[PDB]
């Protein structure tokens, strides 16, 4: 049931720069860089340069979107306006309500304004991209309201403030609980991945040669001076469960722990794993 | 009492200094640097390292007009009481010829007022340099440094702010400075052995640069060092951006357990386990049973 993306642009756009910054068989999703493809597609993420003059690049916009709804007029259409890390807000707002304008104006003189383009300021010096792809991928599990609901159960019972699911090699959340979601607390539970997933590539591979760094008994505790701690544990071999909490939570680490389990095996009967 | 060490960092204006300066000692990360000004003649900086080493740190402005200044009317302040030289060159440089006379006056200047001083050539930037070329470019200059350094051994390293290269080059740097690093390395061989350990590393807890580190069986990254000081050191700077101050982590997988601690006010330690018969409250009590004993050295 793996998740279809594709990845268009012109050269120069940013394309393999993002496919590099995410993704480096061994993902959630499935995703690959560009009427038979188009078929079994969930998203297609259209990259324009906003550092660079958009004009030819929304114009390619037009044809490659008109070209797929024609084929699959299910597929999900998400637009990166991408490399705004070299421009001033000023800039970025005018960009993004130039480039929605005219993306969308160009869309009523084909009749196809029941076709949707959500859009995204996305940078690889930066988490938007991370962020931007964490959406684009929640759109294509159809069972998300059940993994909402596990993690809500988990939680609460747990006494866990906020739960993401990951996909360990992107670093894409495909679910959280119900709680708002700052951002900044993404962006830590992402590096929190990157430190793990590079302390365990170095340390732990077998006395061989090679092994994995993730694997079934995969876990991480990050205590932070406020009393805050992160806790990942592995679900699956793609996907990792990271939980924020305090420190006197984690004081009922036992119930934690024996209630995790109930969720683990829970997520694994939802993907029939 | 605590050693002062007068560290002269020079190179042509842009190769990197204050960059580099600003990554291992104010916490900066690679992007930020693209926002620092020219450096104006010399910025002072003092570096309480581990508090029985003081690290002045001479960050010399590269302007032609600075570096004619530093051989002239200020050539005894510079180049007086000169523990380190560290000389930077951008890999990218044009003006090769011009890059080495510049290299070639400190030198003499070193030779005259401080000859006993520690010579580093640090080849900068390698990161604009494609991957399959920078182990030959770097050998071809390394080889250049040091028949032009004359009667002096320089010790050379390829550096870039966006890798772990840059850590290689200030950790061996430091380890040259620290007091009694001997001393250090056999009493963490002492907790190593004692507590069971197949590694442990010791990091000054500001820089995290390692200071000392145990093994047994020699593993197979020769270059892991580094690499743990850049991906610590950067969370820890999401840490306190994003949320709080870091203090504690242990990973695991079904080959290795790892802890890392806070160890004296002054240093982080990193232990690392395969897994034996030992319980993690073993470990741990171990950990904190040591910290009196490396308190007392500081
Ligand atoms: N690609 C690349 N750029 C670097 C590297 N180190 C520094 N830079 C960039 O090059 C410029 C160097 O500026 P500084 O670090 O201020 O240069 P400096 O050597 O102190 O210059 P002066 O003060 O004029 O002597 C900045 O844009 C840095 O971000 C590196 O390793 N790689
Ligand atoms: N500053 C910045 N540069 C980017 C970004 N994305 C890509 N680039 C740069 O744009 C250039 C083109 O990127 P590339 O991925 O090769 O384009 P592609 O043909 O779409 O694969 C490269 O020099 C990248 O470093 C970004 O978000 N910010
Ligand atoms: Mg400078």
């Amino acid at each position: 049931s793996k998740p279809r993306i594709l990845l268009m642009g012109l050269r120069r756009s940013g394309k393999s720069s993002i496919q590099k910054v995410v993704f480096h068989n061994s993902s959630f999703v499935n995703f690959q860089i560009w009427e038979m493809i188009f078929r079994g597609t969930g998203a297609l993420i259209y990259v324009i340069d906003a550092q660079d003059d958009y004009m030819e690049a929304l114009t390619r916009l037009h044809i490659t979107v008109s070209k797929a709804y024609k084929v699959n007029p299910d597929m999900n259409f998400e637009v990166f306006i991408h490399k705004v890390d070299g421009l001033s807000d000023d800039h970025k707002i005018e960009t993004q309500r130039d480039i929605h304008q005219r993306a969308n104006d160009d869309l009523a003189d084909a009749g196809l304004e029941k076709l949707h383009l959500s859009f995204y300021l996305t940078s690889i010096y930066d988490h938007s991209i991370f962020e931007a792809f964490s959406k684009v991928v929640q759109k294509l599990i159809p069972q998300l309201p059940t993994l909402e609901n596990l993690l809500n159960i988990f939680i609460s019972n747990s006494g866990i403030e906020k739960a993401f699911l990951f996909d360990v090699v992107s670093k894409i959340y495909i679910a959280t609980d119900s709680s708002p979601v700052d951002m900044q607390s993404y962006e830590l539970c992402c590096d929190m991945i990157d430190v793990v997933i590079d302390v365990s590539c170095i340390y732990g591979l077998k006395e061989d040669g090679s092994g994995s760094a993730y694997d079934k008994e995969s876990m991480a505790i990050i205590k932070l001076n406020n009393t805050t701690v992160l806790y990942l544990k592995e679900v699956t071999k793609f996907l990792a469960l990271v939980c924020i909490l305090r420190e006197e939570s984690f004081e009922r680490k036992g119930l934690i722990d024996y209630n995790f389990h109930c969720f683990r095996k829970a997520i694994h009967e939802v993907f029939e794993v | 009492t605590a050693m002062k060490k007068k560290v002269l960092l020079m190179g042509k204006s842009g190769s990197g200094k204050t960059s580099m300066r600003s990554i291992i000692f104010a916490n900066y990360i690679a992007r930020d640097t693209r926002r620092l000004g020219a450096t104006i003649d010399v910025e002072h900086s003092h570096v309480r390292f581990l508090g029985n080493l003081v690290l002045n740190l001479w960050d010399c402005g590269g302007l032609d007009t600075f570096m004619e200044n530093y051989f002239t009317s200020q050539r005894d302040n510079i180049f007086r009481n000169v523990e380190v030289l560290i000389y930077v060159f951008d890999v990218e440089s044009r003006e090769l010829e011009k890059d080495m006379h510049y290299y070639q006056s400190c030198l003499e200047a070193i030779l005259q007022n401080s000859p006993d001083a520690k010579i580093f050539c640090l080849v900068h930037k390698m990161d604009l340099v494609q991957e399959d070329q920078r182990d030959l470019i770097f050998k071809e200059r390394e080889e250049d440094l040091r028949r032009l350094s004359r009667p002096l051994e320089c010790a050379c390293f390829r550096t870039s702010i966006w890798d772990e290269t840059l850590y290689k080059a200030w950790s061996s740097i430091v380890y040259q400075l620290i007091p009694n690093v001997q001393q250090l390395e056999m009493n963490l061989r002492n907790f190593a052995q004692i507590i069971e350990a197949d590694e442990v590393l010791l990091f000054e807890r500001a820089t995290f640069l390692v200071i000392s580190h145990y093994q047994c069986k020699e593993q197979r990254d020769v270059h892991r060092f580094e690499k743990i000081s850049n991906i610590i050191k950067q969370f820890k700077l999401s840490c306190s951006k994003l949320a709080a101050s870091f203090q504690s982590m242990e990973v695991r997988n079904s080959n290795f357990a790892a802890f890392i601690d806070i160890f004296t006010s002054n240093t982080y330690v990193m232990v690392v386990m395969s897994d034996p018969s030992i319980p993690s409250a073993a470990t741990l009590i171990n950990i904190r049973n040591a910290r009196k004993h490396f308190e007392k050295l500081e």
